[PDB]
């Protein structure tokens, strides 16, 4: 299943659902009167999440998923110094 | 609740009894004791499916234990087969249930 | 000279003449016998060039073949497949069977046997009437062929051709002085084969010939099995042989509205109740004579009605569905007795339907009802038992309270399939041992997940000691997969498979609830398979050791605690520790291993092969062997 | 959905 | 093993292919999550044109080069063709 994710940019970020039911407040999102059950579209905006930030956390839900048991060499994410501090408060909102 | 159950059921039992022998009371207990299973299974949480029926067969077969052991001579020595059955099923819910009718099958 | 047999065989198969001719030229006598009559393999198939020439019908070939080199007709090979391995049949066989009238001309013209026997003594001309070709079947007849041939299970040239819809060649067939009263192997004539196959025509032209209506070896007459087909006009054809006195037709007609109670593709209400109309007024008219039906006692599982005997009770029923479909099934059951092979289907297909909108219990009890007459019927029961645990996976995933005894009883028929299949394997042969392993699998998966579904469940003390007995039950009976994978090792595996439907969202292995309740059920700890592998070497290769640690360490400290050996050695010289892949897996079981000198002096006593026969204790030489 | 897969 | 991001105007789809998987299943999965017919979908690499014959193990799509961790990205214009219209998503600097 594919769910949609909209920065404050308006740049669609369509991601498998289990990857992104990862963090917390986007499967509390989908959740209550959020669920839409007609899985037609099943999107989400962010009002406040630029779209450079939502491709990190989209980054990361792929690689969280891929590297959730894989306690052999766990490979560093790539974080930049100038998308930082955006992708703490991103992380922090979402509880990712 | 169990309170409620076991003074309903000591009256109900206390009612069968004026008015039926040994044989047709094992009858309609046995078919309380399936209704009370089935109306204590959609009525209540899983967990009391048990205490309800236990409180339900110490009130019509536990108290009334002497009623069924004395006519227990008289089921068996005469092969009643139906009854029996009936008697086996009551008395082996309650703690001294079945040895005395082990004792009298024996015998 | 197996390369140029090769070739004449790929010329005759692909019709290339001049290929054929410049293969064959400049040959002798025998150097033509040898590339005419070898049987070359292809495709599964054994098969002579003349042979795969008349399957293909390639009469030029057959023709140039058999004017000149004057090959004997008589050749040998397997012909065709899907469940038809039938070996020794000739070029005319061939042709018959793929419907090629020249090719038979031709194959006749020059002198192949009609009436040849194959292995399971198929005449040509079943062949021929099998395809549908008319022209085929007259020439082999006015060629002398004779119909009365049968195979070993007694099935005609009129029945062969009666299953498939060709109304000319049984037509041409009756005209011929066919017999109508020849019986098959299980009692059956050819008019219970028109019956089924649902053909007007060759029903009207068999009771024509004065078929002689008798039962099957079963016990069903063949007005029966049309009723069970949903086929209205074939039944409504048979009155005016006027042999049926009253009872078998309004019974078969009873039967056609219970199978138009409940069909795939032959469901309607409108028409159901006006067939059950009719044959209500036809049993209630006369009065006098009327004829009344053994109503058997109230079934739990079919519902609590009992029958419908009054015909306002009929009338005021015709607004509800389900009353409708009990009623056709209870008369079903009735007339077939339960114990026929096409009982428990619609009631399968009715209890879907009835589940397919959220509806539950009595979809529960008509299944537990085909369950009970497939296990009269000796009938395996692993695709019931699999779409039941899909139904309670998909109850679990919506939150419903599963009822418990209805678990009891299913796993009491779960573990009595398991038997059956246990002595089925047992008893069949390498015929179809791939297909009864399969069915065998098949049962312990399902068996696996109604018991995980049970350990999602909550119930009652009594429900789940009764439940605990039944898996010690089979526990006891002790099952093996062709693998070696007992009971315990499949709850550990994460490579049991689990279906594609909802069991997947509820049923997911390795289990830590399954694992111990069959702990608690006394099974094998330390069972080996044939690989070697014990429950705790197959286990600690598990491949997720993180995201649900939790339902690995409690399975590890669940076979620890219970009897595991873990420093059993495996056939491969290799200690659970060794088979780990894992750091997480490797230890979480060093956090268990109580070191011993037992298995410290084991190690040492195998490492350097000592003679250990009959100088230590028994129970000391399989701990040698464990080590 | 079983009607389906029924077969 | 091999990750991707799909771009289209806007749109970007973050999908997990094999290590060596024809590009016909990946356009049938972007067809399916966006309901559109294949013969407006052109799958692009750092501009440069794909059909729908080769594969991702010799199109330059490594394991060592599509982690996760920053998945590569390809190219999608839609024709009611288009060229590439990837838009880059934003930079504030510190």
């Amino acid at each position: 299943m594919y769910v949609k994710l909209i920065s404050s940019d308006g740049h669609e970020f369509i991601v498998k659902r289990e990857h992104a039911l990862t963090s917390g407040t986007i499967k509390a999102m989908l959740s209550g009167p959020g669920q839409f059950a007609e899985n037609e579209t099943n999107e989400v905006n962010f009002r406040e999440i630029p779209s450079h930030v939502l491709s990190k956390v989209c980054m990361y839900f792929t690689y969280k998923v891929r590297y959730t048991n894989s306690s052999t060499e766990i490979p560093e994410f790539p974080i930049a110094p100038e998308i930082a501090l955006e992708l703490l408060m991103a992380a922090n909102f979402l509880d990712c | 609740f169990l309170t409620e159950t076991g003074e309903y059921y000591k009256q109900e039992a206390s009612n069968l009894l004026q008015e039926s022998n040994c044989s047709q009371y094992m009858e309609k207990v046995l078919g309380r004791l399936k209704d009370e299973e089935i109306r204590c299974r959609k009525y209540l949480h899983p967990s009391s499916y048990t205490k309800v029926i236990h409180e339900c067969q110490q009130r019509m077969v536990a108290d009334h234990l002497q009623f069924l052991h004395a006519e227990c001579h008289n089921i068996i020595r005469q092969e009643k087969k139906n009854d029996m059955a009936n008697m086996y099923v009551l008395l082996r819910a309650v703690s001294t249930g079945l040895p005395h009718m082990i004792q009298e099958l024996q015998n | 000279m197996e390369g140029l047999a090769g070739y004449v065989y790929k010329a005759a198969s692909e019709g290339k003449v001049l290929t054929l001719a410049a293969l064959l030229l400049n040959r002798s006598e025998s150097d033509i016998r040898y590339l005419l009559g070898y049987v070359s393999q292809q495709g599964g198939q054994r098969s002579t060039p003349l042979i795969i020439a008349a399957r293909n019908g390639h009469a030029k070939v057959v023709r140039l073949l058999l004017e000149h080199y004057r090959v004997q007709t008589q050749q040998t090979g397997t012909v065709r497949f899907d469940g038809y391995v039938i070996d020794g049949a000739t070029a005319l066989w061939c042709a018959a069977g793929a419907g090629h009238f020249e090719v038979v001309k031709l194959l006749v013209s020059h002198g192949a046997n009609v009436n040849h026997t194959t292995v399971t003594n198929s005449t040509p001309l079943r062949a021929a009437c099998f395809d549908g070709r008319l022209d085929i079947v007259k020439y082999l007849v006015e060629n002398n062929a004779n119909i009365s041939i049968a195979n070993k299970y007694d099935n005609t040239c009129l029945m062969i051709a009666a299953y498939k819809g060709h109304t000319d060649v049984v037509r041409y067939l009756l005209e011929q002085r066919a017999d109508p009263n020849a019986k098959a192997h299980c009692g059956a004539t050819a008019l219970h084969f028109a019956a089924e196959a649902g053909h007007i025509d060759i029903v009207k032209e068999l009771i024509k010939w004065r078929a002689a209506i008798v039962v099957n070896g079963h016990g069903m007459t063949p007005l029966k099995v049309a009723a069970e087909s949903c086929k209205a006009d074939v039944v409504e054809l048979l009155l005016s042989h006027a042999d049926c006195d009253r009872r078998s037709r309004i019974e078969a007609l009873e039967l056609l509205g219970a199978s138009f109670a409940n069909d795939r593709e032959n469901y309607d209400i409108i028409k159901t109740y006006h067939y059950l109309y009719l044959a209500m007024l036809e049993r209630f008219q006369d009065g006098d004579n009327i004829l009344e039906k053994e109503v058997l006692p109230p079934i739990h599982a079919y519902g609590n009605r009992t029958e419908c005997r009054n015909p306002q009770e009929l009338e005021s029923i015709r607004q509800d569905r389900d009353a409708l479909h009990m009623e056709g099934l209870i008369v079903r059951e009735r007339i077939l007795g339960a114990d026929n092979i096409d009982v428990s289907h619609p009631i399968i297909y009715r209890g879907a339907v009835y589940a397919d909108n959220m509806e539950f219990e009595q979809c529960i009890k008509l299944w537990l009802h085909a369950l009970h007459l497939r296990q009269k019927g000796n009938r395996n029961t692993h695709k019931d038992l699999l779409r039941f645990a899909q139904v309670f996976s998909q109850m679990i995933h919506l939150n419903e309270t599963v009822k418990a005894p209805d678990i009891e009883c299913v796993l009491r028929c779960s573990v009595l399939e398991i038997e059956q299949s246990m002595n089925r394997v047992k008893n069949i042969s390498d015929a179809d041992v791939h297909n009864a392993m399969d069915n065998y699998e098949c049962n312990l998966y399902t068996f696996l997940y109604l018991v995980c579904i049970s350990t999602k469940t909550q119930c009652s003390e009594e429900d789940q000691c009764k439940i605990n007995k039944q898996i010690y039950n089979l526990i006891h009976l002790d099952p093996r997969t062709r693998e070696g994978f007992t009971l315990l090792h499949l709850a550990v595996n994460s490579n049991t498979p689990v279906d594609d439907f909802h069991t997947n969202d509820v049923c997911s292995f390795p289990n830590a609830l399954v694992t111990k309740l069959l702990l608690d059920c006394g099974a094998e700890v330390n069972a080996v398979d044939n690989e070697g592998n014990s429950a705790l070497h197959i286990i600690v290769q598990y491949n997720r050791p993180i995201s649900d640690f939790l339902t690995l360490h409690s399975i590890i400290i669940s076979l620890v605690e219970a009897g595991a050996h873990t420093d059993m050695t495996n056939k491969q010289n290799k200690t659970p520790l060794d088979k780990s892949t894992t750091g997480v897996s490797e230890i979480l079981l060093k956090t268990q291993m109580k070191m011993s000198l037992k298995c410290l002096a084991a190690r040492a006593v195998r490492a350097n092969d000592i003679n250990y026969q009959d100088q230590i204790p028994r129970t000391l030489e399989e701990f040698v062997g464990f080590h | 959905k079983h009607s389906l897969d029924l077969l | 093993d091999v990750f991707l991001m799909i771009r289209r105007h806007k749109t970007t789809i973050f999908t997990d292919a094999k290590e060596s998987s024809t590009v016909f299943e990946l356009k049938r999965i972007v067809e399916g999550i966006l309901k559109r017919p294949p013969d407006e979908q052109r799958l692009y690499k750092d501009d440069q044109l794909l059909d729908d014959g080769k594969t991702l193990g010799e199109c330059g799509f490594t394991s060592q080069t599509a982690r996760p961790q920053a998945p590569a990205t390809v190219g999608l214009a839609f024709r009611a063709f288009e060229a590439l219209c990837i838009e880059p998503f934003s930079s504030p600097p510190e």
